[PDB]
């Protein structure tokens, strides 16, 4: 069987743990939402092949620069993501996150997702971003972004709907076996 | 499955959506804790003990893989007996506070960060260690397959299990972050959480300190037989003279990486520097080998030095030596990115202004 590790990191509070939970689950948190992602391997197939895909959270290590990256080595796939809600967790993309993970990750692939998509048409988070001169990110300032730092893919979703999350597991899992 | 789906079932519906919020947040710390308190036995079982008692590897170099494997499942252990006892005077859990500083301030607090700092500081050299193991030698790499297809592995590997001690460590701040807001605030319970939360932090920061200097130390070490301080012990400027004797390993590192010198007329140089405390240090990798050589010394001492930033060049950074003694010195030095100049700045400037 085929073995390949996904390690997806990115700010705290923009969705990580969420988008990692409804995908293993294929459904979004009714009752209750957890907090808790544990390391845990995930079934699915891809152009015929069937993968065993190690997730991986970096939930809580956001702070903790040492901590970090003892969850990088032996690596086949990063999930950087920012919000879609948040253009400051993207600015921290180029600036924080792609120089880290290229440096501990010479040559693993980056899937760029952008998440809570289904919040650039929210008229609440519309208005609290043109409090600070902001506006809920375009997507071609995602995609922009993905082709500037050399990602694989830019895949937009929301936890939400579910709507994009598939999609972007099975990108993930594509740019494993490359 | 779920709080209010399981226990409490029937006394589900006397309370408010915040008091049931809460209940269910609770009961994710005790399952999660219950649920890591097997992973740690998963290791000390199928791990541990069995390479123990099979002599896989010098007994020297499994302490340095499992250094308190079971003073860490009595931590653990041991607060899942309260968790239970808890759990036990009522479905629904009142005052969880003291419970939480019982585990994460005082005197708990330095037990705990000294057990889990011993763990993991060590742990990432550990693994490198396995996986030389698991190449060379096929005694151990038939142990390891033999083992990681038990059930209880859950198709996880020896080096993704041993990582969740750190990872639960992390998860704790969250857990009660989470906790915080279904508290009732003005509450002792309330004050008394984020007492603990911040606790947490403080803890995760310990950790976090424990490793880097664990993994800086060895790698200094590394660093320190590689090394070629020759062209310094006769030189061409004393500005480099005292350092023919250097010894990495007496200093601490800040941080290291690469950086180009744009040193004369168009004539640039590959270099890997590491900041030290008292010390900007700059050799060139010659294979497996790395330079002391020198006009410029290749050894700034911080104290007096300054820190410049380039206008057009967002990767450039200057460097000057302050010194009297040592004409118009100045290293300018370039960074892989924007982001990559950025930090070095940062970092420099506070070795700088600490020094």
């Amino acid at each position: 069987a085929i073995r390949k590790k996904l390690v997806i990191v990115g700010d705290g509070a923009c969705g990580k743990t969420c988008l990692l939970i409804v995908n293993s689950k294929d459904q979004f948190p009714e009752v209750y939402v957890p907090t808790v992602f544990e390391n845990y391997v995930a079934d699915i197939e891809v152009d015929g092949k069937q993968v065993e895909l190690a997730l991986w959270d970096t939930a809580g290590q956001e702070d903790y620069d040492r901590l970090r990256p003892l969850s990088y080595p032996d690596t086949d796939v990063i999930l950087m993501c920012f919000s879609i809600d948040s253009p400051d967790s993207l600015e921290n993309i180029p600036e924080k996150w792609t120089p880290e993970v290229k440096h501990f990750c010479p040559n693993v692939p980056i899937i760029l997702v952008g998440n809570k998509k289904d919040l650039r048409n929210d008229e609440h988070t519309r208005r609290e971003l043109a409090k600070m001169k902001q506006e809920p990110v375009k997507p071609e300032e995602g995609r922009d972004m993905a082709n500037r730092i050399g990602a694989f893919g830019y895949m937009e979703c929301s936890a939400k709907t579910k709507d994009g999350v598939r999609e972007v597991f099975e990108m993930a899992t594509r740019a494993a076996l490359q | 499955q779920n709080w209010q789906h399981t226990v409490g079932k029937d006394v589900v519906a006397g309370l408010t959506q915040r008091e049931i919020d809460r209940q269910e947040v609770i009961n994710e710390l005790f399952v999660t804790e219950a649920s890591h308190l097997r992973t740690l036995r998963v290791l000390d079982l199928i791990f541990y003990q069995r390479m123990k008692k099979e002599n896989l590897m010098p007994r020297e170099e499994l302490a340095r893989l499992f250094p308190n494997l079971p003073e860490l499942i009595e931590i653990h252990n041991s607060w899942c007996e309260a968790m239970k006892k808890l759990r036990e005077e009522g479905p629904i859990i009142k005052e969880i506070s003291d419970l939480m500083l019982a585990r994460f301030d005082g005197p708990a607090r330095e037990e705990l960060q000294q057990v889990a700092a011993q763990f993991c500081s060590y742990q990432s050299i550990a693994l490198e260690l396995i996986k030389t193991k698991q190449r060379k030698e096929s005694r151990f790499q038939l142990f390891m397959q033999e083992a990681e297809s038990h059930p209880q592995c859950r198709r996880l590997q020896l080096r993704d299990l041993i990582i969740s001690e750190m990872q639960r460590l992390t998860k704790y701040p969250l857990l009660l972050e989470s906790i915080i807001k279904h508290t009732e605030g003005g509450t002792s319970e309330h004050e008394k959480l984020c007492r603990a939360r911040d606790q947490c932090r403080e803890i995760l920061k310990y950790v976090n300190e424990a490793v880097k200097q664990t993994e800086n130390r060895h790698r200094l070490e590394g660093y320190q037989k590689r090394l070629d301080a020759t062209a310094l012990e006769r030189a061409s400027n004393p500005l480099a003279a005292e350092f023919k004797s250097l010894d990495l390993t007496t200093r601490k590192m800040i941080h290291e990486g690469p950086l180009t010198w744009r040193i004369s007329k168009d004539k640039t140089l590959d270099l890997h520097v590491l900041l030290l405390e008292d010390l900007l240090v700059l050799l060139q990798k010659q294979d497996e080998k790395l330079l002391l050589k020198c006009t410029f010394s290749p050894v700034l001492k911080l104290n007096a030095v300054l820190i410049r930033s380039v206008a057009t060049d967002k990767r450039a950074f200057f460097i000057i030596c302050t010194s009297k003694l040592g004409p118009p010195q100045i290293y300018e030095l370039v960074a892989l990115t924007s982001s990559d100049k950025n930090t070095w700045m940062e970092l420099l400037e506070e070795a700088v202004r600490n020094a």
